[PDB]
């Protein structure tokens, strides 16, 4: 709330909460790194939803504390001092907190201080699943991780591999680009198309009514909320692009049929199936770091029944899928997102954009996100919630 | 040529009714007080349906970006709309609402 | 309109519109490059009055389209796709526009879209004259280019040669420095003064009444609006510089008399005649790129009766006039402009400046510009004009 | 004088003026450089309290003029033109000013201008003491320099040596870090501790009542206004830091007793005595440059009876004190200050900070500064005062 | 130490605050809201400020340091930045004398 | 010495009148209520003509930057002005306004 000019929010009556969520949605799980990236007793720093956080692994378990001392607000990470296995001591005046509950249990500079045991540093739930580290950037008891994950990601036999990086664009631009039916046009020359013999249209000529363009999911048992892109169920795919009726570009006529099952889910994770191969799936998150950047958390999943298969998949991922798909295909998505930054940077693009038919999918997502998000992260959450009696 | 849309009483004051026309773009019929007007239903700024917007007097506000049009003249009343809406004359005879088949 | 704090505009009653015109004046022609800089079928990018533009040459004629797709607001130039001679296709979802009128004539990703033929990308008139490319950054049918050019620039026999570059200062600081009668002091040690034996005073002691210090032209046969600097008509040239009665500096006692006819014209172009030599003239524009920068578009004109003289002039321009005058003389004007940035950056310099006699020329320009400009460019023009019924 | 959100100032009822003083206090003397850094006839530029200034030495005496021409507001320093011994001429239109009074005495581009003799460029008092250059960033005749200096700094026998540099943090964060009793913890691994065999606790367990934690000075004969940190008078120093009752860190058990007499004085200068050695003192200023930066003006004093002792002191300063103390000890203070920038950058830290016992010293300082400062510098002072006398 | 004698009820005007110092313990603050009496710890839970030096508005006490506030009856935070509840101490008037509990409730 | 400006009648209260003097700087005459005052016409902050400014009571506001002076004392009333204005003696003899040759 109060993230965007009220005049602008009053204009977008169909999805104001979404436009206001420049910092992301609070009270949702978010992947921030892979398990193998955080080692025992080796605290790591990160910024999520605008908040600086510290993550550490103690006796194998992950703990998350806000990286900001309660005293004078410095980042503990400037000079980490973990004097005991279960605690971290601020380098400034030695206020010491327990990783398990953030309680201020000691203060080396004043053992008699009345603050001892009467203050608590913010902590956030952390959970590891499929080799990924998820942090619940929210308050109170967290919901099951499954609620904030796409279908099948947590399947017992689904082997997950991936890559993560920081991209310079607001998370919403990333989400919309990923779920944008017609943006497929930017991938027409991707090495993956030719190299993996893909069938890939240039776009779609919609068919049927509005309701038929998507399937809004709000009745899932685990509580997940999302939208499926069904433009291809009544639409005629475009393989011959014309200008003035003359053919100037053609789509790809490969044999492999992929990405005909696309869905976006809160808090902001896309599921493309099957992709990049007929027997694989891609799940990618666009995690809010701050108003201008996000984590592009990419994962590819493929069923594996045992170690031999998991190992085989890993070798194929490193030598083919990572360079050819995650990079060779999605790299164009990265600069496309960056290209929309200016138009939306002053929040005016949310009013001036001129949409066309396929954007019906994006609109469905904006409405779903606005109605089922679990909270709007505000700058006040970052500095400290304010309230006057 | 004229299209018999509905009985005047089928619309409460300040409401909008979308009129689908096979093989053609949909229209929007507005009841402002006891008067009726008609325009193309699709906002000229995007894909929004004006029949799902907000009527304030004789001005229809688009549900998507807040753009607006005067339903009597079809001219834009609020940005970001810039392209005038197509207008259709309306006639109410014996309590029945008819809308011109062609824009004018 | 509304670019500066209202409290400040309320104080500068003599020229409020001018102080408000931080982004330049809309509805005027502006030179942005030389004809030789844009070849057939090779689109070029530039920013004018804060707007990103694209210029292309098709069948020898220039066309200008706003470099911002109507759809999601990306710059088409990120990845230029001119698929047919007369059009340009956005790299994102393939919305295609005609260079001639900006009409959205096709959409490769959805040939059945209802948006086709119902939208138009902004276009701006472009005209080439004297080897220079002028763009009418305005709306509606443009006025003759002559209205926005100094007298004689378009003379049939006038041979124009020049240079262009981007300078880091608001355009108004550039205009004022150029039309400033006393700024001649910064040129006292210019190589041109000695090398071209120029007579150059340190300044002028005004004579007569202030009304006689300038002469405003409110209308020409073509609608020109400008001001002539007449400080030398009744003023006394100052060649000796004294402090406490002692001589500490001297002006140049050369034999060549130049720059005794100086005028400034809307939208912001200076004419110095004769300069840098008794048989030449200088015309220079200070074109607004954004609030912090401008194009310093310099040109030197010399009447030529035949191809022999034009060739000779070109040789003299390259070997002498460009390096000795355009660079050797005007380079000091560049850092002078940059030096005024801080004082006016917070808009407070427009209130706190302490003017003296020779500034009557600047004041006349500010009033002329305020009364006859054809429009104030606003940030809303850049993002999209707004009006709420 | 409106430098911060009014809602925030209304909340900090105990030291609102201080929180509002983001640009520093006007009408106080401030050291900006050392005497040996400004030579005869060679103008030097610097920014103080947000104002660009020019300092010149003429016949050995220092003069200070604002580095902003009255005409079009350019910095005269872009191209310095001192055409006569007592004046400086703007490089743009040649408006000429006298260093002694800032009067516009000539204009080379128009010697007949009515502005000549009627306008005046702002000048500021400048005084040299102990090899340091102090500028009175204020209006009207200045008070004695001693008012804005800590006790003993100006002692005839006190030989002053030091270094100065620009640090990226608001001056207030520097002041509080310096006067912070518990921040001594960040110095536990300083090379000075071992290399100079110092006794240095990790912190203090306070004793006595609130008023006993400090000594607020507001009756000094010279007008000095400051606060003494007396936490060690009733407190039990901490030499064994514990977590869960288990010792995890120990203080330094050296023989040299230092820093047991610490005081902060307006406009923002700390005195640490004795330091870094039992026979020396440290005086350091945190001078406002702009809202994001300050000069960290460090000086060390040691009584010297003659040139012989002054030379030995200089050699030791260069070989030991400067490297081992001013840098080896204080460098940690530099990044500590920088570490607090984000929390207070939006002014919100002034409301959300959670203080503990030893911060009583900081509170005393904030209150002293709020009540006894000689003026709040504002952005309008920087651009040009604005008003309507109604 | 169960019941600490504070003062005569008559010694406190409605809407005032009185600090009660205790040897070996942290000070308390006794508030008079109308004709009723309440008590909490005197030290603000957000720092080192003395609530008896703040401003009482009805049954809400505002800290003089950062503007945080608490409800004097429940001890619950009423305004940011305060987040930690105050310990509440029972207060009784016997024979016109005000007494405050030596141990906080619960 | 004394210069003849005009008849007290020619000036309505709250108005200003510029007085051009041969071979000398211009003056400004102000009529506040039923009293007349005079000062240099040129603003001390620059080259503006105060006669082209706005009079509010006994305070004249410069049209260039909004600085102001009290016309009776010549003392600065609004920033950016800082240099006091030169004041000239005025005398109304026989319903006629006269201004002194030099500043008082
Ligand atoms: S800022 Fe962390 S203990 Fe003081
Ligand atoms: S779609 Fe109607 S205002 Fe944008
Ligand atoms: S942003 Fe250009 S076609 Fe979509
Ligand atoms: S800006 Fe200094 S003399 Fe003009
Ligand atoms: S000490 Fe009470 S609100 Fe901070
Ligand atoms: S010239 Fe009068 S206020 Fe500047
Ligand atoms: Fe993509
Ligand atoms: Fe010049
Ligand atoms: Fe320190």
């Amino acid at each position: 709330m109060a993230n965007v000019d009220e005049a602008i929010l009053k204009r977008v009556k169909g999805w104001a909460p979404y436009v206001d969520a420049k910092l992301g949605f609070r009270n949702h799980w978010y992947p921030v790194m892979f398990s193998k990236e955080i080692n025992e007793g080796e605290p790591k720093t990160l910024k999520l939803l605008g908040e600086n956080l510290l993550v550490n692994r103690i006796d194998g378990k992950l703990y998350c504390l806000k990286d900001r001392c309660l005293h004078r607000g410095v980042q503990l990470s400037v000079k980490v001092e973990c004097k005991t296995k279960s605690t971290i001591t601020c380098w400034y005046h030695a206020w010491t907190y327990r990783w398990e509950d953030g309680v201020l249990c000691d203060i080396l500079t004043n053992p008699t201080s009345a603050q001892i045991g009467r203050q608590k540093l913010k902590t956030y739930p952390v959970q590891e699943a499929k080799g990924c580290v998820f942090i619940y950037l929210g308050d109170g008891d967290p919901p099951p991780l499954a609620r904030d994950t796409p279908p099948n990601f947590l399947d017992d036999d689904m082997e997950i591999l991936g890559k993560n990086q920081i991209i310079k664009s607001n998370w919403r631009l990333a989400v919309e680009n990923g779920f944008d039916p017609s943006h497929i046009y930017i991938h027409k020359d991707s090495i993956l198309v030719k190299d993996n013999d893909l069938a890939l249209p240039l776009g779609f000529a919609p068919g049927g009514d509005r309701k038929q363009q998507t399937r809004v999911v709000d009745d899932d048992v685990v509580g997940r909320k999302g939208v499926y892109d069904l433009i291809g169920e009544h639409g005629v795919p475009v393989f011959e692009g014309t200008i003035g009726g003359e053919v100037v570009r053609e789509g790809a006529y490969g044999e492999k049929i992929v990405a005909n099952d696309i869905s976006i889910w809160l808090p902001g994770v896309l599921k493309v199936n099957p992709f990049p191969n007929p027997d694989m799936m891609q799940f990618e998150w666009y995690v809010p770091i701050d108003e201008n950047t996000h984590y592009y958390f990419q994962t590819l999943g493929k069923p594996c029944a045992n170690d031999e298969e998991r190992k085989k998949y890993e070798q194929e991922f490193e030598s083919k899928w990572k360079p050819m798909a995650l990079e060779g295909f999605n790299n164009d998505d990265i600069w496309a997102r960056e290209a929309m930054v200016d138009f939306y940077a002053d929040d005016k693009g949310w009013v001036n954009e001129i949409l066309f038919e396929s954007d019906e999918a994006i609109v469905a997502w904006r409405k779903l996100a606005s109605e089922h998000n679990q909270g709007i992260q505000t700058q006040a959450h970052v500095s400290g919630l304010e309230h006057h009696h | 040529i004229w299209l018999k849309v509905c009985a005047a009483s089928d619309m409460q004051p300040g409401t909008i009714r979308r009129v689908n026309r096979v093989g053609a773009a949909p229209l929007a019929v507005y009841r402002v007080g006891d008067q009726f007007y008609a325009t193309e239903d699709t906002c000229t700024h995007g894909i929004a349906s004006l029949s799902e917007g907000t009527l304030d007097g004789d001005v229809i506000e688009c549900p998507f970006h807040g753009g607006a049009f005067n339903v009597c003249t079809g001219m834009p009343a609020s940005s970001p709309c810039t392209v005038p809406l197509g207008v259709f004359e309306v006639e109410v005879k014996e309590g029945e609402v008819y809308v011109a088949g062609e824009k004018k």
